[PDB]
DNA sequence: GTACCTACGGCTTATGAT
DNA sequence: GTACCTACGGCTTATGAT
DNA sequence: ATCATAAGCCGTAG
DNA sequence: ATCATAAGCCGTAG
């Protein structure tokens, strides 16, 4: 739990430290060093997590890390690590855990969503290289105005801190609460998720 | 730099994952039947010039040239894939003819990866027969610096005779195996009439196949099937009741995808728990003569209610869930058997008229080559005293494509088509023009092609070709003379590869 | 069918695998340090056509390819070998060049083998210089259907330069790096001077050198070392004290393979267990400007005698066991400096003598065909009617041997050596006469080299070839020239890869 | 230890069955599928296997599933699998694990050694196939007088069954106590081993 | 050299509850 | 998607014993 | 006051 | 006397 993977900073007053949460050993090597080694913190993950409706039982816990080294869990009472942000690749699977991880947040601990708590990251998509001509491209849409990194655990840890953990260039994404509407329910009925995709 | 965004993203993100699953993951197409791993592994085992007649090759070179290439997403998984491609029980016609344990039906896993041996098998070239002559379309790779094909030139309607079973996002698929010779059948007797009704293709089609040989009960479940989409059907094993000159139970073969260790433990733990009566012992006596369970029946049992009780309770009799989708055009359809014979005669009739025009414009160019070719071997002096005389190349090559030629009368077709269509009018009006092309043709000859054995040659082959432009005309002509090839092309494929039928299928 | 066997035959056995242990695994080699594992992946890169250049390949392809044809011992040792000879910090000249996650001096484990790219780098291709050239041994695969040399071509010694670790089943080697410079300059002086001492090589050689710099104490060691074969020597890191305008200890670089985190948490445990006196916390502070770890001494403290106290009991100061150990023809034999440094003078003097033999002999055989396709080109017209009459291509060939030609005068080198030695004296006695691969190479002409841009173009190379193989005739003919070549060359990759003292060795 | 991998026969008489010592995954997979099924046995191995020698201590014990499976260990109480044969393959390792086997079984229970029910197989190694014509090659000489297997993970069963496990046509090897000697002295002592290959 | 944990849907068996 | 167990020799540290 | 014994680590391999 | 609920397994993928 607390040894083991967590790699926490030297910094122990809280409201000033970060994590960050990724893929295990490709990526958390580069991570680890890349890094700063103020206030910055890193606990990677392993494959995939079960889902929190499609399967709920308070007895169902196999690696509860999160749950140990984040608080106590009954929120409120200890909040350190007052900032979260959440790294994974470009790919499709990317986009399926962080939904899973989206949901266990928002379907476990409502108030550390609500008082914007929980980041999302940007990592760039594409490098262009015309003889001395760099350029760093972040979506899709930038490529067609204007290699393809298919993993964070691919480039060097000095791009990785250029490109995605600089308090000076970094571009982060914050996450608010706006209604109490049940698309989380339509997410695991087989219903909805045979009705829902008719994207024509 | 933190803008603010809604939870509302959620939604995107996921929806993005559906929409890489359903079309690129699991369902297969209806034109030929293949996931696209199963696409990749044979396009690199072609393009590595591995066919069947040749030397194994060790599974090593394939997998890592397949991860390296075209498919990024591991090991574990291609390998899999490769050894349940390889196995003789759990494909009706395999595909990857192989060498070393690749398990069996115990339930044992396959041996590592680096001591087995692969190869194609002959029926895998019938599903790629004349890739390189532009019949189908290319699509770039994940960093879009190679090529990969979309879908295959099949000759095989490979999504009956395998079928798949994939579970996707919010779809799931499951499709029995059948048998060759009677699917060419009913192809040809729709490619005979085109208003068939479902009632012909049932007659001539009975049902399903499986590789290991079994009983089918309902007749109700494969007719709701075909005709509909969704249906089940019964597995039963084969069996019966023996007494020398006490009585004895004798198994040959259980239904599919069962495994037999477990099912012996189960079959043993429910004596053990004498919810079943009449089972004494139980003994196994498989070996290189086909598949044998013995089991001794209790005494003073009429032993055929014990069968039953087995039956009702035991999995030797399991159901199956027929239920077919597929994509048509880029979504998923349920579609029932018309539909499919359709669409494969459809690709089969569009893959035959892009080959014929590949071959047909590709016979022009080179006919056009040599006529030229023949005009110059006809004047000989006078091109070596303008080739002696200019010293520059270019210059010589511009000299040639100057002045007209004599063509001669031992040199002196078709009222046309014989000439290329980006050729225009200007050359070739006896008169005769030249074409830089043909000019560096002619400057290319050598000095064997100056004897009396080279001439005849010549003749002969620009007579074949003006044959063989022809008969591609003709047949590109009118319809009739397409299916007639067609149907010619079926019936070899059935002679070759056929064979009898396994399983039995038993009315109620 | 059960003989009798005596137990004696365990010994057999076990003396079997002694004997592929100590030749073909471990003990690297006199002649160009390599274990046959880096000979094999080496090798298997230049074959693939992967050179330094170009773009990057996936590991997936080197690992799955060296697997296949060459190395059958499975993966992970080969994927493990490849990332250790991508450190920067653990060789002093890398070999592979890649992009990824190769760990650091953390300990960190490297990346999968399907994330990380791999090339060759400059240096690389120094050491396979002129493989083709038929220069070497080649030594059949495993199955006996490949090839693959014994021992490399190299221009490096790299025994020196990188050095190895490995332990057999009765020996057991070790060998400090070097720089590149010095031993280039010590080759030069041995090469000036055949009878040289230890002391004069001692003089230019002064001592080791390590990837990440430090401080020696002793000279005992490294000369006991070189002069026998077997010594020990000591490695102190380099820290200092400081007081800004309290004390305080800064740590810049550690001794040659010690884990930093093992180190500081050590440290962290000596602190708690009072052992050692003084040190009140401790912090890190690396980043991209060096290693840097800050040690805050406690207050009335002088603080060396605490670093006296680490330096004794601490990491920062480690023994090494210099040992060599090595094969010189097949056999392990412990070996002093002057016996590698000879050994590498011999390999490259037969190099040298084996390509310069092969490149006169290839230079041979094309001008012997070029003197002919002059005459040829000489008589123009007679070949013409002599081609056009004769019917068949072999008769036209027969016919061009069978008669003597004219050699016209424009035809009409030295005294001999511009003829092969498998020529008999009955061809080319103005009168000359054909061969039949003379004869069709003259059959093989086209119609550009009848224009008046090639006959100056024939003559130019004809004269070249002459003056070529005259040179090659006399770097053959005396041994100072060849010496001289040696010394140029060696030069040339002095000037090219040099680089700066990183460690320094202080007197005790 | 009795569950797990050994796959036991239908027999339970003793001296009448039989038992195999192979690598485990690779091999035994084509063993059990080529054996026969009456009174044949199999336990796989895992890699290698501690000296007794060079660390002898009563408590050092990790596997130890041959000392439960074949006795319950004071040997001469229960005596089952009255014949017991060693397979390995024909490269180097299987030269090494096989010196290893054979010194566990010398310096832990001699009688079992003594009474001659140890042997030792002989798989082949060449097979030459000039179109019709098929032969097996066993040894080096063999193939000096007249495809190789690296593995007998590699063979189909039925060429298993074939060439080495019948009793037919297999042709094993028994071992002798001749004498008490101090070769598995010098074994493990780093002098014997630094003198002896002096195999000039 | 080798074992465990997850996601996706549609089928069965197994079990204690109105 | 990821962790443990073995062999080979030559060096250290760590620990209780004549 | 000195010594026999037991542990980690380095690199190609199951 | 009948029913809502919870578990294994099949195949490409982290
Ligand atoms: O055997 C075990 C037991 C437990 C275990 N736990 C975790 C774990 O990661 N692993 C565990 N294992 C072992 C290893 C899994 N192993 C599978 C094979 C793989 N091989 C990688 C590979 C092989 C080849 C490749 C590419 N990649 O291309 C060329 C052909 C061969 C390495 C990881």
């Amino acid at each position: 739990g607390l040894p083991g993977k967590l790699a926490d900073c030297q910094e122990r007053d809280p409201a000033l430290s970060e994590l960050y949460l990724v893929e295990g050993d490709s990526a958390g090597g580069s991570a680890k060093q890349g890094r700063n080694r103020k206030n910055q913190a890193i606990l990677p993950l392993k494959g995939k997590i079960l889902n929190v409706e499609k399967a709920r039982f308070d007895k169902m816990l196999s690696s509860q890390e999160v749950a140990t080294l984040i608080t106590a869990l009954y929120n409120p009472d200890k909040l350190r690590y007052h900032s979260i942000i959440i790294m994974t690749d470009a790919d499709v699977d990317g986009s399926h855990i962080r939904t899973l991880l989206l949901t266990f947040f928002y379907r476990q601990m409502p108030e550390i969503v609500e008082r914007g708590h929980v980041y999302i990251a940007q990592p760039p998509l594409y490098k262009v290289k015309k003889g001395k001509q760099e350029q760093y491209i972040k979506d899709d849409e930038a490529m067609d105005q204007y290699q393809r990194y298919k993993g964070l655990g691919e480039m060097n840890p000095e791009q990785l801190w250029e490109t995605t953990m600089d308090p000076e260039s970094r571009r982060m994404l914050r996450v608010t609460v706006k209604d109490a509407i049940a698309a989380d329910q339509l997410f695991t009925t087989l219903m909805g998720d045979a009705v829902e995709p008719r994207r024509a | 730099i933190t803008p603010v965004n809604i939870e509302e993203e959620l939604k995107s993100s996921y929806l993005d994952y559906a929409m890489s699953v359903i079309v690129g993951r699991a369902l297969p197409d209806v034109r030929d039947g293949l996931k696209p791993v199963h696409r990749r592994v044979l396009y690199a085992m072609n393009v590595l010039g591995n066919d069947w007649n040749k030397a194994y090759k060790k599974s090593a070179r394939v997998v890592g040239d397949v991860i390296g290439k075209y498919h990024p997403h591991g090991d574990s998984a291609v390998y899999d894939t490769i050894v349940r491609m390889a196995q003789p029980f759990s494909l009706r016609y395999m595909l990857v003819d192989g060498q070393g344990n690749f398990g069996s039906i115990d339930g044992d896993s396959a041996a590592a990866m680096r001591y087995t041996e692969i190869r194609l098998a002959k029926i895998a070239h019938e599903l790629m027969a004349d890739l390189e002559k532009e019949t189908v379309d290319f699509v770039d790779n994940y960093d879009g610096t190679e090529k990969i094909p979309d879908v295959m030139p099949t000759k095989i309607p490979n999504l009956l005779v395998n079928g798949s079973s994939g579970i996707a996002v919010g779809m799931a698929t499951n499709i029995p195996p059948h048998n060759l010779t009677e699917v060419i059948n009913g192809c040809l007797a729709y490619i005979d009439d085109e208003d068939i009704s479902i009632e012909g293709l049932m007659e001539h089609i009975p049902g399903p196949d499986f590789p290991t040989a079994a009983i089918i009960n309902g007749r109700r479940g494969i007719e709701e099937a075909y005709r509909t989409g969704r249906g089940k059907v019964y597995i039963r094993a084969r069996a019966e009741v023996e007494v020398d000159a006490r009585e004895t139970i004798i198994v040959h073969e259980i239904p599919y995808q069962v495994n037999k260790a477990r099912l012996i433990e189960k079959i043993a733990e429910l004596v053990k728990e004498k919810r079943v009566e009449g089972i004494s012992a139980l003994r196994d006596e498989s070996d290189k003569d086909g598949m044998r369970i013995v089991i001794e029946v209790k005494r003073d049992a009429v032993g055929e209610v014990v069968l039953n009780n087995l039956y009702s309770q035991t999995q030797l009799q399991v159901s199956f869930g027929i239920n077919m989708v597929a994509l048509h055009h880029g979504q998923p359809k349920i579609m029932n058997l018309k539909d499919i014979i359709a669409a494969f005669v459809r690709h089969r009739r569009e893959v035959v008229t892009r080959r014929t025009i590949f071959e047909l414009r590709k016979a022009r160019d080179r006919a056009h080559i040599l006529e030229a070719l023949a005009v110059a071997l006809a004047n000989i002096d006078p091109i070596i005293e303008l080739i002696r005389h200019a010293p520059t190349p270019a210059e010589a090559k511009t000299a040639l494509v100057a002045n007209p030629w004599q063509l001669g009368n031992v040199a002196a077709a078709g009222d046309d088509a014989a000439r290329p269509e980006w050729l225009e009018p200007e050359f070739g009006v006896g008169l005769y023009y030249l074409t830089e092309q043909q000019a560096q043709a002619i400057l290319d000859l050598r000095l064997q092609k100056l004897t009396g054995l080279e001439h005849e040659k010549l003749l002969d082959e620009y007579k074949e070709l003006l044959d063989q432009i022809a008969e591609l005309l003709r047949i590109l002509g009118s319809a009739d003379r397409l299916m007639e090839v067609i149907r010619e092309e079926l019936e070899l494929v059935r002679e070759q590869f056929g064979d009898k039928r396994r399983t039995e299928i038993t009315a109620n």
